[PDB]
């Protein structure tokens, strides 16, 4: 299939009131599976597929890196308030970096940065230099590229990356190809109960997830409303959609549920008969 | 793993 | 520049009045990453909440699960209280029982 990892991470100014100024973190096929803060200075294991199946060498060399990351990145803040003509105020540093094993074979690779929140550089590992999506990132370039790490990291990209993601996809197999079923509610609300009409699928595992409305058996995408899919706190999914229908006609409406725990699609109707 | 140069990230 | 939060509220499980759930606040495509969420039971703090550490998305922007085990009741009003400096004042969203 398509198996991705990417690390994420954070350098703030203004984190705040008792939260770490830099934060790093690990994701295998979207799931957290490491994490690195500035206060406890340790790489630590958030999946129990990535413990046991690492040695303390593995995350002391992770500590050491994510430690070098960190300071880097103070630096960086330092650097940009000064490049921007900046007086204080609340600034960031955000890093992506990874790489993706497409389906098709061909390797997809990322290393990539933002500052408060807008592009700053992107590597080109096509043409291996360091792209400046805006004028403040032109001496970041000519610093970056005099400095050598073109080579360093296709290679890390196009090769070290992807072998890392094919040991911890064999770690985490059994984990990251389990289905979990959703708990599935459909309700209503306002006038006798019938305007707005929701569904809710409770703790979907894998992410994917088909979640639609029928009236008298036919699809219905007017005046429908996603949140989108968002996370519970044991790693499985929530969705909620909704529907505007007319007072009255909560019957006629049907939640329709495709997912991969799911043989056939789920349908679902406001309790029986509301 | 993350990439062993940290420098990299030199901004 | 300044991007407000996008909140959800709602419960792990699909709820009933003396059942033992959870109850999620996610806050999405926020900036900056400075935020205050608090889980409210009838405008009151609830107790055993924990953090998600900080994260974002691929256009840049910032998200937070907050989360906590609670059994709810029939008649009370459990909530999410969001603080952003994107906001004016604190925003209050309501999770929907759906019992």
């Amino acid at each position: 299939e398509l198996h991705t990892l990417r690390y994420i991470r954070t350098a703030m100014t203004d984190p705040g009131p008792g939260l770490p100024w830099f934060v790093d973190v690990g994701y295998v096929d979207g799931e957290l599976f490491m994490h690195y803060n500035s206060t406890a200075r340790r790489a630590v294991p958030r999946t129990e597929w990535i413990a046991a199946n690492t040695d303390q060498q593995y995350w002391d060399r992770e500590t050491q890196i994510v430690q070098g990351s960190e300071q880097i990145n103070r630096e960086n803040l330092d650097i940009l308030r000064r490049r921007y003509n900046q007086t204080g105020g609340s600034h960031t540093v955000q890093w992506m970096s990874g790489c993706d094993i497409l389906e098709d074979g061909t390797i997809r690779g990322y290393h990539q940065a933002a500052y408060d929140g807008r592009d700053f550089v992107a590597f080109d590992k096509g043409t291996m230099t360091l792209t400046a999506a805006v004028p403040e990132a032109v001496p970041t370039k000519r610093k970056w590229e005099e400095g050598g790490y073109a080579e360093g990291l296709k290679q890390y990209l196009e090769e070290t990356c992807v072998e890392w993601l094919r040991r911890y996809v064999e770690y985490g197999k059994a984990e990251l190809g389990r289905r979990e079923r959703p708990e599935v509610r459909v309700w209503g609300k306002e006038a006798d109960g019938i305007l707005t009409l929701s569904c809710r699928a409770h703790g979907f595992y894998p992410r994917p997830i088909v979640v639609s409305w029928l009236k008298d058996g036919a699809v219905r995408g007017q005046d429908a409303q996603s949140g989108g899919i968002v996370p519970n706190g044991d790693g499985t999914y929530h969705t909620w959609v909704t529907i505007d229908a007319q007072p009255g006609d909560g019957d006629k409406y049907q939640c329709r549920v495709e997912h991969a725990s799911l043989p056939q699609p789920g349908l679902y109707s406001w309790r029986s008969g509301g | 793993g993350h990439a062993e140069e940290y420098g990299a990230e030199t901004l | 520049m300044d991007l407000t939060p996008k909140v959800q509220v709602y419960s792990r499980f699909p709820a009933s009045a003396g059942t033992k759930n959870v109850l999620n606040c996610f806050a999405a495509g926020f900036h900056p990453p400075k935020i205050s969420i608090t889980l409210m039971k009838d405008g009151v703090p609830m107790e055993g909440a924990q953090y998600s550490d900080m994260s974002f998305n691929d256009d840049w922007t910032f998200q937070r699960l907050v989360h906590a085990d609670f059994t709810p009741s029939s008649g009370s009003t459990y909530a999410c209280k969001v603080e952003h400096e994107t906001l004016k004042e604190p925003q209050v969203y309501k999770w929907d029982p759906e019992f």
